Formats: C-alpha cells, sequence, structure tokens
RNA sequence: GCAGUCAAGCGUUCAUAGCGACAUUGCUUUUUGAUUCUUCGAUGUCGGCUCUUCCUAUCAUACCGAAGCAGAAUUCGGUAAGCGUUGGAUUGUUCACCCACUAAUAGGGAACGUGAGCUGGGUUUAGACCGUCGUGAGACAGGUUAGUUUUACCCUACUGAUGAAUGUUACCGCAAUAGUAAUUGAACUUAGUACGAGAGGAACAGUUCAUUCGGAUAAUUGGUUUUUGCGGCUGUCUGAUCAGGCAUUGCCGCGAAGCUACCAUCCGCUGGAUUAUGGCUGAACGCCUCUAAGUCAGAAUCCAUGCUAGAACGCGGUGAUUUC
RNA sequence: CUCUUAAGGUAGCCAAAUGCCUCGUCAUCUAAUUAGUGACGCGCAUGAAUGGAUUAACGAGAUUCCCACUGUCCCUAUCUA
RNA sequence: GUGAACAGCCUCUAGUUGAUAGAAUAAUGUAGAUAAGGGAAGUCGGCAAAAUAGAUCCGUAACUUCGGGAUAAGGAUUGGC
C-alpha cells in the first residue's frame, strides 16, 4: 500500500557513503580550466580556520530595502603562513585518466616536511634526502634531465607546497603536503616557473585579492557514532513506544527481503571531506602590518587577535584571508582554498563592498571591550597596577 | 558605527551584539546580553545592583 | 503576504503557529484573535503554519463584540514578542501578540492603533502605518 | 475501474472544438465475487503513527500541440515520475463530509507494504448492562463498558569499523565503478501596455525576496548547567565565629567552555546530446510534403561539468631501505 | 366505520447504554464536529418492584466543553546516574 | 531539632560500611530533569508530565432530602531582628 502522506525523504543520497575519509587533509577533486594567456599562478592554497567574527558592512545592493545601510555578517578568519615550493609534478594524459612519472624535489628542504614523511622523528637518523642531493652536487646532468620530460611530456603541471608551520601557534610542528595545479598558459613555462621557486615562499597577494568568490574544501568536525535521529533529520516517534522513541521506525516492505541503502540507519556523523562554494573574501591582510583589524572610517590601532586571543588557537602574526560566511572545518585544521570554476556574474558577484566596523571584542566570554586601552579608560584604576 | 548605552545597568553595546526589548507603551530598551535582560524581567532596581 | 502587499518582506524568526491567541489593539470591538491559517505557509507534513511580523492571518473573533464572532477574517500580525533578528544585527520583540483586523484587500477595519507596530509591517502593509502610532 | 472502434444526434448554423446514444473489441485487477491450489504439530488478522522504494491511468511544475483560444481564465492532447502533493473539527475507522492554506493539493503497488518498530481505539475470549428472540440454558454484521502485546547475543542484509597477504615502510596522486538535488512561488518593473466596443487584463528579459529540501557552522541571539564557577536561602550537624557536612546532582538567580536550533547564520555550479513539437532542403508521386537519405532549433529529460566514496586482489611517481 | 384478542402499552421517558434505516430533522457549542447537550418523534424491538420517571450527596466508573497549566505537538536540543 | 505530627530531612545511643570490580563517557536505553515563541493544533482519549498545594484573613453560586454543596470558585499576607 502507498504512503497515507508523503513526504520528501530525509537527507541527500548523493553525499553516500557517510564514513570517514583518508587523512584530514581535505584532497582537491577539481581544477579550474587551464587558459593559455593568463599569466603563471597558482589556483589553490592550504590554510588554517582560527576563529569567527560579527563584521558591519554597507550593503552595495540596488533595489533592495537596506541598500546604503549597515548590515551585520559572520566571516571566518583562516591562517595565512608563507607558503614555500619545494616540488613539481607533472601528468600525461593518458586513456586511462592521469598518470605522474616525474617530480622533482628541491635540494636544501626544511625539517617540516622532514618531519612529516616519518612517524618516528625521535627515533629516525634523519636520512631523508640525503642520496637526493648527491644529484645536486654532480653540473646537473641529471637533474636537468628530469625536467627536459616535463618541457616536452606533461601538460598539467601541479606543484607541491607546504605551510609554514613554524610561523603559525599550532602544537603540531608538522608542515602539510599538498599539490597545487597551476592554470598559466605556456606549458613549457610552468617548470621553468616554479624552479626559480625553489626554497621560494608564496604569499596571498597575487592568489587571491578583494572582492572575490572563491571555493573552499574542508573536512568536516567529526562527532562519532552518532544516532539515526540527529543524523539524518527523522521526526521521532511518540512517548509510549517501547524500546526507543529516538529511533527510525520499519524500514521497508515484505519485498525485497533486505535492507534498502536509502534509508535512515545510525552510523558515524562527521570527519567529512566537503566542499562549499561560493564564498566571498572580505579583507587580506599583512602579517608585518601593524593594525590589521584597522579600517578607514575606524583608523584606530587594533588588530584582528581578540581580547584574550582566538578560542582555542592563539593569535594572528602573519597573514590572513577574512572571507563571508561559514568555512566548514573546525578551528586548528587544514583547509585548501581553491579559486572559482566559473565566471562568476549574478548580482552578488563582482560586489565591490568596503568593511566599516572590524570586531575584536573577547569570544571567551561576553564581548564588552574592543582594545584593552578602552577597558582601562572605561573602568578607570583598580587595586592593582600601583 | 554607533554605540549604545545599556538601558539596565550602562555598558557600551556594539553593533552586532545586545537584545533591544520594547515595553507595551512604546519605551525602547536596549540591552547588553542575557544578564541585564534577566534581571529586568525580575524586578530589580539598578541603583541596588 | 500574499496578493495585495507592496514589496517583499525578509524572513524573521516565526512566533505564531495555528491556535495563538492574540490580542486586538484598535477601535473595532474586538479583544483577541484566534489564528486558523497563515497566508503564504509550506506544504510540509507536520508542520504547523507559523506567522510573524508582517504576515497576513486568517483570524476568529474569541473575545468581543458578537457581530465579529463566528465568522473567519483576515488579519495582519503587528506585535510577535519572539526574538527575531534584523540584518543590522539586533535582536528586538515585543511584549505580546498582537494584530489588526482586516480586509481580503488589505483596508484598514479600524481607524487607529494604541500600540506600536514594527516597521516590517509598516513598510509591508501602507494603511497600517497611516493609522499607527510611533513605529518600532 | 480505465481506454477504444463505428457515427444516429447535441453543440444558433457544423457528426468528430468539446461530447456522443444504440451496438461492439479490449486492458487492468487498487473493488467485490467465483474457486479451494498452498498453509489448521499456527505466516501474529483492522486502523493510525513512522520509513524507504517503485508504477503512470499526470493534480501541480518544465517545454509544446488543438479549441465554438481576442486578452484573462478554462477545456482536450503529447514527451514526461526529475520534483512537489498539506494544517485541522468529528468518526476506532479505510472510506466519507466540511473549514482553510497552497502552484496544486492526483490515483496506486510492495504477503489488502510495515506489531521480536509502536499504539490497541475497533472487532476476535472470560465480567457486566439494555433491546429483541427462546419455556429454558442461551443467541444476536444490535448497541455500550472494562480487558497481560513475549525473546535477537545467531546467520544474512544494511549503517558504520578495522584488517593478514602483493620486499618492508612513508608521502603525494590517478581513477574504473557506485551514488548524485535542488524545488517552487510572490512582489517591483515591463504595464494598466499587448488584446478588447467596453468590462477586464498578460508574457519574455532585468531586479528584490520567499516556499520546501540538503550540506555546513557557533561570530552573535536563544536553549541546556556537574565548571556544582560564584552568590543567596531553608532544615540539621561540627560549642560560637570562620569554613563546611548531609537532604540519592537540596532549592533559587546568574553562568562561560562544549553541544545545539529555518528559536541562529552561510552556501547550493555549468556545458553538450535528445523526446514531444515546430521547420529547412527534398523525393517517393514532373506537383505537393519535417523524411524515406541528410539536417536545424529544442523539456524540470539523459549524459557530462561539479560534488561524495576509492576496486580493501585497479594503477603510477617519489623518499628511506638495518651490519653482531 | 370495520376486523380481532384474555387484554390490546396507561402515567412517564426517548436516536437515551435500548433507533435497523440515521452520520435522523431543528437549535446551540466550533472557522469546520458521525462527538456533547437541549427538543420533536407512528419508538425495526421505550415503559411501570422484568420496576417507570426524577434526584441532593458520593465515585481509582463512561463521555463533552471551558479556564489555569505544561515538549504531548510545531521541533527538537542538552545535562546527570 | 524543624514541624500539627511515631510525615519528610538531619544528628546521638545500638548495628553495619555487605550487594563482582577497574578504566573510558559512542549510539540506543532505564531513572531523574530542564527548555525560547505558541499552548494539545499531538493523540482513540489532556495518556504521561507540568501547574495549584501549608497557615492566617476576607469572600464563597446553582441546587438540595436544609444535613450539605464548601478547602466551592476567586484575592491578600508570610523572612530576619
Ligand atoms: C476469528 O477469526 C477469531 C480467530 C482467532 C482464533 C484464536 C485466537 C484469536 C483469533 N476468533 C474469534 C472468536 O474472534
Ligand atoms: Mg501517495
Ligand atoms: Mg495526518
Ligand atoms: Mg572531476
Ligand atoms: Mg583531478
Ligand atoms: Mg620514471
Ligand atoms: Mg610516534
Ligand atoms: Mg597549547
Ligand atoms: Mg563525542
Ligand atoms: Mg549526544
Ligand atoms: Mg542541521
Ligand atoms: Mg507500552
Ligand atoms: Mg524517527
Ligand atoms: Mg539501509
Ligand atoms: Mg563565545
Ligand atoms: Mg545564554
Ligand atoms: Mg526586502
Ligand atoms: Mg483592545
Ligand atoms: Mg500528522
Ligand atoms: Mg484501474
Ligand atoms: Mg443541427
Ligand atoms: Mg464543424
Ligand atoms: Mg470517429
Ligand atoms: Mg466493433
Ligand atoms: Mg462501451
Ligand atoms: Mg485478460
Ligand atoms: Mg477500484
Ligand atoms: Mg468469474
Ligand atoms: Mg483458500
Ligand atoms: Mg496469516
Ligand atoms: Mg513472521
Ligand atoms: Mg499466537
Ligand atoms: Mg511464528
Ligand atoms: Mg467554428
Ligand atoms: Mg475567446
Ligand atoms: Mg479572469
Ligand atoms: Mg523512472
Ligand atoms: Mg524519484
Ligand atoms: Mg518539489
Ligand atoms: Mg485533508
Ligand atoms: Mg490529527
Ligand atoms: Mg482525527
Ligand atoms: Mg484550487
Ligand atoms: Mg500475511
Ligand atoms: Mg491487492
Ligand atoms: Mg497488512
Ligand atoms: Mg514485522
Ligand atoms: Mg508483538
Ligand atoms: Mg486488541
Ligand atoms: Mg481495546
Ligand atoms: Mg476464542
Ligand atoms: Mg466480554
Ligand atoms: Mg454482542
Ligand atoms: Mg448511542
Ligand atoms: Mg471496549
Ligand atoms: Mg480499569
Ligand atoms: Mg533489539
Ligand atoms: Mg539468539
Ligand atoms: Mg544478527
Ligand atoms: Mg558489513
Ligand atoms: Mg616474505
Ligand atoms: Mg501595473
Ligand atoms: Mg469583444
Ligand atoms: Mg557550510
Ligand atoms: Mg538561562
Ligand atoms: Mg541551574
Ligand atoms: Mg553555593
Ligand atoms: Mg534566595
Ligand atoms: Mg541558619
Ligand atoms: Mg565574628
Ligand atoms: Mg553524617
Ligand atoms: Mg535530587
Ligand atoms: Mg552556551
Ligand atoms: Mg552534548
Ligand atoms: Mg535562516
Ligand atoms: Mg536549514
Ligand atoms: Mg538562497
Ligand atoms: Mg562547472
Ligand atoms: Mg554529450
Ligand atoms: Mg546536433
Ligand atoms: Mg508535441
Ligand atoms: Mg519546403
Ligand atoms: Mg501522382
Ligand atoms: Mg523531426
Ligand atoms: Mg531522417
Ligand atoms: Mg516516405
Ligand atoms: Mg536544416
Ligand atoms: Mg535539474
Ligand atoms: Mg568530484
Ligand atoms: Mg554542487
Ligand atoms: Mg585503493
Ligand atoms: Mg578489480
Ligand atoms: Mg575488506
Ligand atoms: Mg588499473
Ligand atoms: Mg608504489
Ligand atoms: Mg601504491
Ligand atoms: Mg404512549
Ligand atoms: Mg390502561
Ligand atoms: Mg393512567
Ligand atoms: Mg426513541
Ligand atoms: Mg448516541
Ligand atoms: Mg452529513
Ligand atoms: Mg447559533
Ligand atoms: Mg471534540
Ligand atoms: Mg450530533
Ligand atoms: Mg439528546
Ligand atoms: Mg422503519
Ligand atoms: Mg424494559
Ligand atoms: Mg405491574
Ligand atoms: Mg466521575
Ligand atoms: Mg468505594
Ligand atoms: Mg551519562
Ligand atoms: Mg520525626
Ligand atoms: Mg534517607
Ligand atoms: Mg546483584
Ligand atoms: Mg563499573
Ligand atoms: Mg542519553
Ligand atoms: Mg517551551
Ligand atoms: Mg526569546
Ligand atoms: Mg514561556
Ligand atoms: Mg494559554
Ligand atoms: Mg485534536
Ligand atoms: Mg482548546
Ligand atoms: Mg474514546
Ligand atoms: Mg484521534
Ligand atoms: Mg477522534
Ligand atoms: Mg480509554
Ligand atoms: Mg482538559
Ligand atoms: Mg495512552
Ligand atoms: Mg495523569
Ligand atoms: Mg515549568
Ligand atoms: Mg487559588
Ligand atoms: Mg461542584
Ligand atoms: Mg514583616
Amino acid at each position: 500500500s502507498h504512503r497515507k502522506y508523503e513526504a520528501p525523504r530525509h537527507g541527500h543520497l548523493g553525499f553516500l557513503p557517510r564514513k570517514r575519509a583518508a587523512s584530514i587533509r581535505a584532497r582537491v577533486k577539481a581544477f579550474p580550466k587551464d587558459d593559455r594567456s593568463k599569466p603563471v599562478a597558482l589556483t589553490s592554497f592550504l590554510g588554517y580556520k582560527a576563529g569567527m567574527t560579527t563584521i558591519v558592512r554597507d550593503l552595495d545592493r540596488p533595489g533592495s530595502k537596506f541598500h546604503k545601510r549597515e548590515v551585520v555578517e559572520a566571516v571566518t578568519v583562516v591562517d595565512t603562513p608563507p607558503v614555500v615550493v619545494v616540488g613539481v609534478v607533472g601528468y600525461v594524459e593518458t586513456p586511462r585518466g592521469l598518470r605522474s612519472l616525474t617530480t622533482v624535489w628541491a635540494e636544501h628542504l626544511s625539517d617540516e616536511v622532514k618531519r612529516r614523511f616519518y612517524k618516528n622523528w625521535y627515533k629516525s637518523k634523519k636520512k631523508a634526502f640525503t642520496k637526493y642531493s648527491a644529484k645536486y652536487a654532480q653540473d646537473g646532468a641529471g637533474i636537468e634531465r628530469e625536467l627536459a620530460r616535463i618541457k616536452k611530456y606533461a601538460s598539467v603541471v601541479r606543484v607541491l607546497v607546504h605551510t609554514q608551520i613554524r610561523k603559525t601557534p599550532l602544537a603540531q610542528k608538522k608542515a602539510h603536503l599538498a599539490e597545487i595545479q597551476l592554470n598559466g598558459g605556456s606549458i613549457s613555462e610552468k617548470v621553468d616557473w616554479a624552479r626559480e621557486h625553489f626554497e621560494k615562499t608564496v604569499a596571498v597577494d597575487s592568489v587571491f585579492e578583494q572582492n572575490e568568490m572563491i571555493d573552499a574544501i574542508a573536512v568536516t568536525k567529526g562527532h562519532g557514532f552518532e544516532g539515526v535521529t540527529h543524523r539524518w533529520g527523522t521526526k521521532k516517534l511518540p512517548r509510549k513506544t517501547h524500546r526507543g522513541l529516538r529511533k527510525v521506525a520499519c524500514i521497508g516492505a515484505w519485498h525485497p527481503a533486505h535492507v534498502m541503502w536509502s534509508v535512515a540507519r545510525a552510523g558515524q556523523r562527521g570527519y567529512h571531506s566537503r566542499t562549499s562554494i561560493n564564498h566571498k573574501i572580505y579583507r587580506v591582510g599583512k602579517g608585518d602590518d601593524e593594525a590589521n583589524g584597522a579600517t578607514s572610517f575606524d583608523r584606530t590601532k587594533k588588530t584582528i587577535t581578540p581580547m584574550g586571543g582566538f578560542v582555542h588557537y592563539g593569535e594572528i602574526k602573519n597573514d590572513f584571508i577574512m572571507v563571508k560566511g561559514c568555512i566548514p572545518g573546525n578551528r586548528k585544521r587544514i583547509v585548501t582554498l581553491r579559486k572559482s570554476l566559473y565566471t562568476n556574474t549574478s548580482r552578488k558577484a563582482l560586489e565591490e563592498v568596503s568593511l566599516k566596523w572590524i570586531d575584536t571584542a573577547s569570544k571567551f566570554g561576553k564581548g564588552r571591550f574592543q582594545t584593552p586601552a578602552e577597558k582601562h579608560a572605561f573602568m578607570g584604576t583598580l587595586k592593582k597596577d600601583l | 558605527m554607533k554605540v549604545e548605552i545599556d538601558s539596565f545597568s550602562g555598558a557600551k553595546i556594539y553593533p552586532g551584539r545586545g537584545t533591544l526589548f520594547v515595553r507595551g507603551d512604546s519605551k525602547i530598551f536596549r540591552f547588553q546580553n542575557s544578564k541585564s535582560a534577566s534581571l529586568f524581567k525580575q524586578r530589580k532596581n539598578p541603583r541596588r545592583i | 503576504s500574499g496578493n495585495g502587499a507592496q514589496g517583499t518582506k525578509f524572513r524573521i524568526s516565526l512566533g505564531l503557529p495555528v491556535g495563538a491567541i492574540m490580542n486586538c489593539a484598535d477601535n473595532s470591538g474586538a479583544r483577541n484573535l484566534y489564528i486558523i491559517a497563515v497566508k503564504g505557509s509550506g506544504s510540509r507534513l507536520n508542520r504547523l503554519p507559523a506567522a510573524s511580523l508582517g504576515d497576513m492571518v486568517m483570524a476568529t473573533v474569541k473575545k468581543g463584540k458578537p457581530e465579529l464572532r463566528k465568522k473567519v477574517m483576515p488579519a495582519i500580525v503587528v506585535r510577535q514578542a519572539k526574538s527575531w533578528r534584523r540584518r543590522d544585527g539586533v535582536f528586538l520583540y515585543f511584549e505580546d501578540n498582537a494584530g489588526v483586523i482586516a480586509n481580503p484587500k488589505g483596508e484598514m477595519k479600524g481607524s487607529a492603533i494604541t500600540g506600536p507596530v514594527g516597521k516590517e509591517c509598516a513598510d509591508l502593509w501602507p494603511r497600517v502605518a497611516s493609522n499607527s502610532g510611533v513605529v518600532v
């Protein structure tokens, strides 16, 4: 018999299976389209999510009801250290996909990615890339042989980079390695651009910019073995039900004599590699610049770091991308910011917004003061500081 | 950017935070957080807190 | 809203489902209004049609004049007392629930409103703001 | 129950816009019967709640074709199940009947879906009451009232979880295949314009938002308090004070952190190939024709862009590769 | 007026727990009521110690409505053993 | 001792400190709870739960067998010195 009242299905079948992923670094499933006329630049970037804040700005949307009126939005502050190039990877188009055949590393790698390659840095002899340094000891016949194949084959080129974790207040002290595909034209100049950038850092002053709809790829905050009501959003059973009310009722019919793959069943919620798209960048700040939170309307000397620092993270002493809306992933987690896959023109993109007030009140409690100089002026003298 | 004063205590209410409350005879009160809005509904005297 | 409303309304927090008894603040004689329907509600299973500020609801007069009782009539909510959110960041709410009597076309039945009406209702219905006192 | 065939007539005139008698050929079996094949060393039999999937005889949405289609509205039909189909009063009800929202609120199947999922209200017990029938015990698809809902730890299936063996170990990847989602409306403008004698009254493009669904997320707001964090209070106890014990977390106010909410916020992409249909050139048939060969534009369709997993026996690159 | 019986249901009451047709008809309660109550009744099959009708008080009895109140529900979320 | 009280809670005299334990705090449970707005729209049905609760003062209807209904309903006060 049919349903008495038909209802939409709880959940999304295009996100099954909901098992755990491989690593905490979410890999990039797709890079933007290669253009032959654009200059050679990076098309994705890796950062660390650090806290959120509420920002007052002006809505530059004509035809709306709050045009030229202050609105507030919630933004995220992803951390951005200097990121250095250590490797070049090529890929030849085969009839079974892509295939890497040459990966050329750098000469003097840092101790961050050397710690990545070992599971026990305290017992290891630290002998990684010691016989690889013998390649750089000769004239360079074996060095340019590996790059001449990239100048001939390997139509698409990806670049191994890693974040400088020692400029980041995390307690990990071990860098994350990832691939970034380059969509600049003249594919022979791809490996010629990254040969000069061996042990040379890459900032976000040329990768990203102001007023840009970008993508975000990260791993969902885990929640362990979660029950079926909070996982799928199932309507709860009444109070009178024996042996369970926070469950799902009967799974299916008699025929087929199995459990279908589309019913709501209990299992892992969290730790899912997701991809959220269309996020707007509001501010790209410098690390050495005093008063990163200074606004042209505000003109005061204060940074984006709250009073007492960020919740469970610390302080920002480096660059940062200040992007619109909630980004997937939790605090202290690696997150890959990606360029847009298409030219967005939908009247919410290409909007030249300008910030007005950047909040730096404490997120550890109820924020009553922005700067500690404002707290000393409002509260006055106390028993201490004498 | 406009900072209003608290109706109960007198602290600085920042744009983004704070809960406004309007009385039935159209008097507008602006509270800082869930503390002063709770002590207003219990008939507390701000000159005694 | 529906047909007859000038302009659109941004979504605020719903606080008045079907079965809520609000007040009636005008000189029409009705004392309370009983929500039986919401114009523009969703057709989802097991959702009570909920209302907010500025919504056009179908009401039945329970207390007041006997000529206004035992009949269906439209109503426009003027006070909600649920903490909604405006775009500028304030979380404001009234003291009680209230509404006015109206026709299906949108005109007012009374002549005055003895209480405050928020700007989400005063900008959506022009005849309410013409008879209201102070806004917000 | 549904769809035909023929055409006497209805439709002011006109059989076939929409219908269609008298006859007649079928399909479905979501009705009720017919039969007694399976089950009486037992398949737990009604209804609702809850949940997934499938069918089209399509209510709405997308694109079109006809009209006794001027516009608006409505009726008929095609490709189409991608997506949506409710809040309630009463009834134990399926059914039925109203109120009302909505773009619309369609018909169904899966052991008349689903009781080791629930409820048990009805009927299918033992108590009892009334009416009728019987001399009586008692009977009654007559009415009413109270009446135990048992077990998964097994195998499989499913949601998740590791994992031996491919010289070992570590890092970065490719991708077979499988799943796949976004849906729908209102307002402003176009426009009181097209149309019409008037009455009345659109549409594409553009813009602002909303309905439902999905994934995230805690800045703020709201909730939760075993931070028993601080303060207050009662009864009793340690002689008083201070500071505490106990009252199965004593009670009350506040309360970060964490969790969490369309009671909070953010986000949901783009091309190609087609069906219906409308045409191009062009025969069969010196003409005429969307067609027989070729070919163009085309739907919420299909496949990809994208997104989610990564074959634990699919694969590639690279680092290191032990001395008692 | 007529047939017939030993006598032909009287006083009351009623879609009541007793009414098949019935979800009776009317009025009220409700936006909407097969429910509840108040009435009408030629009442398949109401009725006088088979006890009829009405009753204050009483009830872990059956049913309907209203106020206060509440996650029971919209709509779930959190904490503790 | 508090209190109307051999109520509940707390201590003295007397008896015990026995009921398999350790480490974690996932789902689902059993038990005890709390929730903004609305207030039963859930459901066969206000089922379960919540609210009211002691004392003093004021006030208390229809109806009735005049005994009752009645703690009717509906309000106020309450601590320390
Ligand atoms: C009628 O079919 C039922 C069948 C039945 C037999 C035994 C137990 C339960 C149901 N019998 C009655 C008398 O109802
Ligand atoms: Mg159905
Ligand atoms: Mg229903
Ligand atoms: Mg891809
Ligand atoms: Mg790729
Ligand atoms: Mg090679
Ligand atoms: Mg280790
Ligand atoms: Mg630390
Ligand atoms: Mg956990
Ligand atoms: Mg939990
Ligand atoms: Mg959610
Ligand atoms: Mg039970
Ligand atoms: Mg459920
Ligand atoms: Mg399953
Ligand atoms: Mg905080
Ligand atoms: Mg709070
Ligand atoms: Mg608006
Ligand atoms: Mg009034
Ligand atoms: Mg329901
Ligand atoms: Mg049929
Ligand atoms: Mg004729
Ligand atoms: Mg004709
Ligand atoms: Mg014909
Ligand atoms: Mg024939
Ligand atoms: Mg026929
Ligand atoms: Mg046949
Ligand atoms: Mg049928
Ligand atoms: Mg037959
Ligand atoms: Mg048989
Ligand atoms: Mg059987
Ligand atoms: Mg069985
Ligand atoms: Mg049995
Ligand atoms: Mg059995
Ligand atoms: Mg004609
Ligand atoms: Mg016409
Ligand atoms: Mg019209
Ligand atoms: Mg299909
Ligand atoms: Mg489907
Ligand atoms: Mg839909
Ligand atoms: Mg209905
Ligand atoms: Mg219902
Ligand atoms: Mg019902
Ligand atoms: Mg209609
Ligand atoms: Mg069976
Ligand atoms: Mg059948
Ligand atoms: Mg069945
Ligand atoms: Mg079963
Ligand atoms: Mg059972
Ligand atoms: Mg039963
Ligand atoms: Mg029963
Ligand atoms: Mg029996
Ligand atoms: Mg019996
Ligand atoms: Mg019987
Ligand atoms: Mg009866
Ligand atoms: Mg019974
Ligand atoms: Mg009993
Ligand atoms: Mg079990
Ligand atoms: Mg067993
Ligand atoms: Mg098993
Ligand atoms: Mg398994
Ligand atoms: Mg070996
Ligand atoms: Mg106009
Ligand atoms: Mg005309
Ligand atoms: Mg997100
Ligand atoms: Mg609180
Ligand atoms: Mg508490
Ligand atoms: Mg304390
Ligand atoms: Mg106190
Ligand atoms: Mg004391
Ligand atoms: Mg002292
Ligand atoms: Mg003791
Ligand atoms: Mg306790
Ligand atoms: Mg909190
Ligand atoms: Mg929690
Ligand atoms: Mg929202
Ligand atoms: Mg949502
Ligand atoms: Mg949106
Ligand atoms: Mg794309
Ligand atoms: Mg194609
Ligand atoms: Mg083509
Ligand atoms: Mg067609
Ligand atoms: Mg031609
Ligand atoms: Mg010819
Ligand atoms: Mg064609
Ligand atoms: Mg052809
Ligand atoms: Mg031909
Ligand atoms: Mg052509
Ligand atoms: Mg689509
Ligand atoms: Mg992908
Ligand atoms: Mg997508
Ligand atoms: Mg593999
Ligand atoms: Mg294989
Ligand atoms: Mg395996
Ligand atoms: Mg292979
Ligand atoms: Mg290998
Ligand atoms: Mg390998
Ligand atoms: Mg008589
Ligand atoms: Mg007599
Ligand atoms: Mg007599
Ligand atoms: Mg009778
Ligand atoms: Mg009856
Ligand atoms: Mg009827
Ligand atoms: Mg009446
Ligand atoms: Mg009722
Ligand atoms: Mg009735
Ligand atoms: Mg009666
Ligand atoms: Mg009869
Ligand atoms: Mg009798
Ligand atoms: Mg007698
Ligand atoms: Mg009783
Ligand atoms: Mg007794
Ligand atoms: Mg616990
Ligand atoms: Mg005692
Ligand atoms: Mg005790
Ligand atoms: Mg024991
Ligand atoms: Mg233990
Ligand atoms: Mg629990
Ligand atoms: Mg509540
Ligand atoms: Mg609130
Ligand atoms: Mg409340
Ligand atoms: Mg109430
Ligand atoms: Mg109900
Ligand atoms: Mg009620
Ligand atoms: Mg009942
Ligand atoms: Mg029911
Ligand atoms: Mg019922
Ligand atoms: Mg019952
Ligand atoms: Mg009740
Ligand atoms: Mg029950
Ligand atoms: Mg109870
Ligand atoms: Mg309470
Ligand atoms: Mg009282
Ligand atoms: Mg009484
Ligand atoms: Mg005193």
